[PDB]
């Protein structure tokens, strides 16, 4: 995934919006959740 | 919070400080004025 902060490797990109869990930069944050990949796979 | 569509504020007029929908950046007239006034350097974009 390409982001204004740089290149993000290993994180699935969703198009929802939640509270900033792990701030990355330029308005992008990362979090650990089920988020499909299914309903329980994290 | 979001301002109502109808700006019936008893004669007071907040057009110049409320957001301007037209601009791609939803910034007010005065905010745009300030942003243009400051000549920022070393933005830190992707480059
Ligand atoms: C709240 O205050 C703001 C102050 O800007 C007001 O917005 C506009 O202010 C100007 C000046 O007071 C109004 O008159 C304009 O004057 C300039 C020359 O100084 C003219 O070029 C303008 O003519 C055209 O352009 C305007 C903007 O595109 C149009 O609104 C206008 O109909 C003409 O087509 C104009 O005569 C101006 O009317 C206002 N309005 C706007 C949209 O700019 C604002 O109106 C005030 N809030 C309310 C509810 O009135
Ligand atoms: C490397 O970063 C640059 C931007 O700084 C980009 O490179 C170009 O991106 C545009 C398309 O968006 C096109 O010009 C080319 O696909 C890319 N290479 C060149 C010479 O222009 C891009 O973000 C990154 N490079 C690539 C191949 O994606
Ligand atoms: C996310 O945004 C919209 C759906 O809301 C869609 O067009 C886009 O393809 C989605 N991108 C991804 C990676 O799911």
């Amino acid at each position: 995934f390409q982001t204004r902060a740089g290149c993000l490797i290993g994180a699935e990109h969703v198009n929802n919006s939640y509270e900033c869990d792990i701030p990355i930069g330029a308005g992008i944050c990362a979090s650990y959740q089920t988020q499909t990949n299914s309903v329980a796979s994290q | 919070y979001k301002t109502p569509p109808i700006k019936d504020f008893g004669g007071f007029n907040f057009s110049q400080i409320l957001p301007d929908p037209s601009k791609p950046s939803k910034r007010s007239f005065i905010e745009d004025l300030l942003f243009n006034k400051v000549t920022l350097a070393d933005a830190g974009f992707i480059k």
